RNA sequence: CCUCUGGCAUGUUGGAACAAUGUAGGUAAGGGAAGUCGGCAAGCCGGAUCCGUAACUUCGGGAUAAGGAUUGGCUCUAAGGGCUGGGUCGGUCGCGGCCGGCGCCUAGCAGCCGACUUAGAACUGGUGCGGACCAGGGGAAUCCGACUGUUUAAUUAAAACA
RNA sequence: UACCUGGUUGAUCCUGCCAGUAGCAUAUGCUUGUCUCAAAGAUUAAGCCAUGCAUGUCUAAGUACGCACGGCCGGUACAGUGAAACUGCGAAUGGCUCAUUAAAUCAGUUAUGGUUCCUUUGGUCGCCACUUGGAUAACUGUGGUAAUUCUAGAGCUAAUACAUGCCGACGGGCGCUGACCCCCUUCGCGGGGGGGAUGCGUGCAUUUAUCAGUGGUGACUCUAGAUAACCUCGGGCCGAUCGCACGCCCCCCGUGGCGGCGACGACCAUUCGAACGUCUGCCCUAUCAACUUUCGAUGGUAGUCGCCGUGCCUACCAUGGUGACCACGGGUGACGGGGAAUCAGGGUUCGAUUCCGGAGAGGGAGCCUGAGAAACGGCUACCACAUCCAAGGAAGGCAGCAGGCGCGCA
RNA sequence: AUAUUAAAGUUGCUGCAGUUAAAAAGCUCGUAGUUGGAUCUUGGGAGCGGGCGUCCCCGCCGCCUCUCGGCGGGGCCCGAAGCGUUUACUUUGAAAAAAUUAGAGUGUUCAAAGCAGGCCCGAGCCGCCUGGAUACCGCAGCUAGGAAUAAUGGAAUAGGACC
RNA sequence: CCGCCGGGCAGCUUCCGGGAAACCAAAGUCUUUGGGUUCCGGGGGGAGUAUGGUUGCAAAGCUGAAACUUAAAGGAAUUGAC
RNA sequence: AGAAGACGGUCGAACUUGACUAUCUAGAGGAAGUAAAAGUCGUAACAAGGUUUCCGUAGGUGAACCUGCGGAAGGAUCAUU
């Protein structure tokens, strides 16, 4: 059908070789997937050996992990902004490993908010004066103050990331293989990636 | 070569099997099982080419589906199941009890045991794994996983499987001044104490024996396997004693043998 | 910059760059904490892997690629592949009826780790067999000499 | 080919018809030079990009040889350039200078400007797209004259003269 | 047995060949009493094929209400044979041929720390459950078509086929959360020590990220462990399953527990392998000297696919890669090898042909099922051959074994 | 009849020719190729063994290491390591499908074959005894000895070790 | 004029040893066969032809086959005949 | 749950059309070679072959051949004071 195998290009000295038998059902390709973001659409294939692969056509969420802070909340797939190897398949929106997504940051921000008992993504009173005060409002005191105040200079989060929250997406990088898994698991960019990203999105801007 | 393969031509055969020309264009196969198929003394050839207890194969299938057969005590009704090295073979209905220990030669010999004995087997350690909840195993050369044994059989150690219960009883390390039964190539079934191993990192090793009667030879980690702590086994072995007589030594004991013993 | 000229991050994979909340300015000293491996056969890993900067997947000692089989020696003679090298192992092939030998000369494409800096053509040169990681090439380089002739 | 500036009144007249013959333009089913002294006449071909290019040869050519493909609209992507800027720290003198010490982007980075092209991709239309205009029909051969040049103002442009 | 004779000359010695001489195949001629073995459509035409056969299958143990036989027993479904049909497995082996194919096949050698693996063998296998849903085949009966191993509509009726899905299990055990509570000290904020209801998780496999370094190896990004989540969502998985033979025991009477097999699965090892890779090796040919490259040539980076590793393919870069040590191209009366025939020592030639490996089923291509096929005694196209047609349509593949035609010395 | 091997030292590596029999480029330079002078540890020393001494034979003078492991200070010498400067060469070992071949054994009646056979035994033994060997298997790969031959290194605008 | 030494061109001389020999101190150190290395022949004819390729202003040069034919062609030396 | 169907992709048979390449062949006329043969013309060559032959190279000629230049000894001179 669609083979991959060596028997059919040059050699090394540039000669052809010459096809000594067909094509077999192993020396053998399949048509790609190429995922865009949207409601959850896989199909999954049948393989060698029997087994699954898991086809995703479609892909609207993924579990990105937040790596220093080491939450990984599953997160809407909001969209692909940049992929290292081709424009083209920024400009479709399509899912592949290392495209550097956006993603909803909500998840985190509230984990943020939960765990380090501080604000994330500055408001005047909106936000501050009904919700947070209530997860504070300490009738315990001394125990989970004494651990809230031992989260100290700690939770001085990236300012890159703070920025980030404060808008309200996280650009990621998918690691998992949609095409070949079905899911869009990744991690959030943060430190020297983040800024290198970043960089290459603003000059991609002009 | 489409998938598998599901016969075996004569002469295409293991040579140690003693499998004739004339008779048919096949030999039987091994079924799949715990030894590779050219390590192997097939039910049906154990039976009617070196007893002589059956005739044909339809004889043999016969014997075997009474349940008479009895291989590693459990009862295998397949003539074609691979019985091969250290096993048992128990046959119940007479009470003789095999092993399948190699001779000199390297032709598997028919070396019939005690029925005490026929209880335990003795096995090489192939590897030793550490599965889930941190659960090690061992896998033996005859496909046992056995789990959970002691932390100190490490590879190419020889333990005493029990056979009914299963499970470990009492090993022996792989160190020099040990006894080791060779299972390949050129030293198949000669018998002596190590001596050397050399570690050779990348390709496999050189491990050196010496017989008890002074006659040197090497062979490679794999087909070494150890049966005991110097000079005295932890099993019967076959007359001839694993010790490889020259052809010319061989045909003088065949001469004195002959003419003057009657 | 330096180590990112591709399009992508360029990192090493199996370190972590980012925890960090503590005083004495932003990071270590060495900063990153770079991932090497010993390749074993006694081979010594190079000083240009560990303490060196660069980073590349098929490097043996800093990369996802593991040496075994085969150990071959050749002789360099072309450079101009990037993190790869052509090998000219040379051999007296022998014929039976005239019972005499001739030359025969097999070149090999040869990865080349960016460890080792100052390798000449005409450099005695050792290689490891590997994974095939690249259409022709299936050969890291382990370790150099350059010591017949030309200076040290 | 269409337009502005400027210029004209259709070239010594008008009106009404829309016959034949004409002059000048077009189009034609099926065939395709059967027409004729003779493909005369008209028709095919035509622009650009990308391929691809024979015999023969004075080795320069032949050559747009021949023979193929693509071409619109729209929405994007990538690739090509200039200018200016750091002498920051300390001192002192009037944001500016002068002195001394660091720095010294010496892989450069930052901000500000500006023609125009080339390549690639997505979508899209009743397969239409060099949409009008402009714009080579090809080949195989023979005769003559090497060639470019010249020639009978008003019937001979040639193989004649040079 | 390391062997030579005849032939140029009037004669001679040579160079030199031709001719004899002996093997081995293929054929052919004449001939032929007995017996043991024994090759046999390879050479030409991988040219064409009439007929028949060459792959099916049931145990005590997945479904039996054919009524086709019969029981021995009724009525507590079932008892015992049992065609059929669904279910499962097989049909990828074998057999044939050698067209292709010249570092390709193939051989020795090694890798898979770069993957898959039906089966076998061994490990794992904590309110419908006194057992759920409806569907269909055989069987019954209406048929349609000229015609096929065509099938449609209506009746029924099962399952280990196809579906759904629970008790277990310890308001208990361990991670986080923590309404709160208690003890000590302090001028007191504070500091230290304990306990603790209610919530969320309460993992084998999967995918991602982080942490720490039980057992391992020349060799880890291994194995195992800890945290965070995710579910490859009904089309992730085991989670939690159907059949047969004996037939037992309860500090106890109607219940609750019990061994011996079969069959079934997710994961790990094993085996049979398979699949790619490593090193070294092949006949003639220069009247083949340069070849390869934006239609992957050689590298690099990130993907895609694939069982995985790799220009396998895509994007973006780089300009490499092979060659007189014969690349590239052409040829082969070329499948490779084991081996065969000659032979003193060397060699020379042959190897379609019974073992191993490959490749192929008129030619090309595409794919379904499946552990395994790019299958051909499986399908879908086209081409080329051909067969019935009631002319609307339908079927086909002997390089299986016999046999025919044809080709031919064979 | 034809294919083919020996004959054919008439393809020649072993092993042919090249003054006149066929045959040395008209001559020189010249890269790949092929081929390349001599040179470095030796006599000796000490013993076991053979024909006070002489002549032939056999283990010894792999060095260093103790920076490494151990069969509050140590020895003892093995695992590791400066691995044999880096190969070829040679010898040993390991690994090598069988069939064929070579070749043991064995009266298929003989043989080509085949892998079996043979015994005690009146059969009362209710059986027994043995086989189904070895060799070879280019080249390349792997293993450890040897170091003559042949390559190939190291200290020369200086560098080897030293509480 | 008489010697010696090196290296040239040759000469005579012989049972050096070769060689079918004529001859050759090289054409010797060859079945007692291996210092190194180039080129090159393989009965006679067809044929240095045809064909391609290449060089040359040309004349030609280099490279360079086959079918078919043929039992000898050829070397040296001897006796004759001429 | 889901059949026919359709846009687009992909592999891709096949046909049409060139393009190069190999092997096989017909062909007026031309020009070779070899063989038979009881032809024709001469005599080139071997004896000094009656002009030593022979080589390279030009021109010529019915045919062998001849001539010119420079070579050759494979000469009909190892020698000429
Ligand atoms: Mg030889
Ligand atoms: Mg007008
Ligand atoms: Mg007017
Ligand atoms: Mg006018
Ligand atoms: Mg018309
Ligand atoms: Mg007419
Ligand atoms: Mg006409
Ligand atoms: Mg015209
Ligand atoms: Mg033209
Ligand atoms: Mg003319
Ligand atoms: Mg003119
Ligand atoms: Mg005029
Ligand atoms: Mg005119
Ligand atoms: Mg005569
Ligand atoms: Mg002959
Ligand atoms: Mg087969
Ligand atoms: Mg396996
Ligand atoms: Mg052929
Ligand atoms: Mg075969
Ligand atoms: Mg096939
Ligand atoms: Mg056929
Ligand atoms: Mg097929
Ligand atoms: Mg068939
Ligand atoms: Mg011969
Ligand atoms: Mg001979
Ligand atoms: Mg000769
Ligand atoms: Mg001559
Ligand atoms: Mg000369
Ligand atoms: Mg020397
Ligand atoms: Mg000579
Ligand atoms: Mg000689
Ligand atoms: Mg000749
Ligand atoms: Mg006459
Ligand atoms: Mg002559």
């Amino acid at each position: 059908g669609i083979s991959r195998d060596n028997w059919h290009k040059r050699r090394k000295t540039g000669g052809k070789r010459k096809p000594y038998h067909k094509k077999r059902k192993y020396e053998l390709g399949r048509p790609a997937a190429n995922t865009k973001i949207g409601p959850r659409r896989i199909h999954t294939v049948r393989v060698r050996g029997g087994n699954k692969k898991y086809r995703a056509l479609r892909l609207d969420v993924g579990n990105f992990s937040w790596g220093s802070e080491c939450c990984t909340r599953k997160t809407r797939i909001i969209d692909v902004v940049y992929n290292a190897s081709n424009n083209e398949l920024v400009r479709t929106k399509t899912l592949v490993k290392n495209c550097i997504v956006l993603i909803d940051s909500t998840p985190y921000r509230q984990w943020y908010e939960s765990h380090y008992a501080l604000p994330l993504g500055r408001k005047k009173g909106a936000k501050l004066t009904p919700e947070e005060e209530e997860i504070l409002n300490k009738k315990r005191s001394k125990k989970i103050q004494k651990k809230y105040d031992e989260r100290k200079k700690n939770a001085k989060i990236s300012s890159l990331l703070e920025e980030q929250f404060q808008q309200g997406k996280l650009l990621a990088c998918i690691a998992s293989r949609p095409g070949q898994c079905g899911r869009a698991d990744g991690y959030v960019l943060e430190g020297k990636e983040l800024e290198f990203y970043l960089r290459k999105i603003k000059a991609r801007k002009g | 070569a489409r998938g598998p393969k599901k016969h075996l031509k004569r002469v295409a055969a293991p040579k140690h099997w003693m499998l004739d020309k004339l008779t048919g264009v096949f030999a039987p196969r091994p079924s799949t099982g715990p030894h590779k198929l050219r390590e192997c003394l097939p039910l049906i050839i154990f039976l009617r080419n070196k007893l002589k207890y059956a005739l044909t194969g339809d004889e043999v299938k016969k014997i075997c589906m009474q349940r008479f057969i009895k291989i590693d005590g459990k009862v295998r009704a397949d003539i074609t199941y691979p019985a091969g090295f250290m096993d048992v073979i128990s046959i119940d209905k007479t009470g003789e009890n095999f092993r399948l220990i190699y001779d000199t030669k390297g032709r598997f010999a028919v070396h019939r045991i005690t029925p005490e004995e026929a209880k335990y087997k003795l096995c090489k350690v192939r590897k030793i794994f550490v599965g889930t909840k941190g659960i090690p195993h061992l896998v033996t050369h005859d496909a046992r996983t056995i789990r959970y044994p002691d932390p100190l059989i490490k590879m190419n150690d020889t333990i005493q499987i029990d056979l009914e219960t299963g499970k470990i009883t009492d090993f022996i390390k792989f160190d020099t001044g040990n006894l080791c039964m060779v299972t390949g190539g050129a030293n198949l079934g000669r018998i002596g104490v190590i001596t050397n191993r050399e570690r050779h990192p990348g390709s496999f090793d050189v491990v050196h024996v010496k017989d008890a009667n002074g006659n040197s030879f090497a062979t490679r980690l794999s087909n070494i396997f150890v049966i005991g702590k110097g000079n005295k086994p932890w099993i019967s072995l076959p007359r001839g004693k694993g010790i490889r007589l020259t052809i010319a030594e061989e045909r003088d004991k065949r001469l004195a043998a002959k003419q003057s013993s009657g | 910059a330096d180590i990112q000229t591709e399009r992508a991050y360029q990192k090493q994979p199996t370190i972590f760059q980012n925890k960090k909340r503590v005083l004495l300015g932003e990071t270590g000293k060495e900063k990153l904490p770079r991932y090497y491996k010993n390749i074993g056969l006694g081979f010594k890993t190079p000083k240009e892997a560990i303490e060196g900067t660069y980073i590349d997947k098929k490097c043996p000692f800093t990369g996802n690629v593991s040496i075994r089989g085969r150990i071959l020696s050749g002789v360099v003679t072309k450079m101009k592949m990037q993190r790869t090298i052509v090998i000219r192992r040379d051999y007296l092939h022998y014929i039976r009826k005239y019972n005499r030998f001739e030359k025969r000369h097999k070149n090999m494409s040869v990865h080349l780790s960016p460890c080792f800096r100052d390798v000449q053509i005409g450099d005695i040169v050792t290689v490891g067999e590997c994974r095939p990681l690249s259409k022709t090439v299936r050969f890291n380089v382990l370790k150099v000499t350059k010591a017949a002739g030309t200076k040290k």
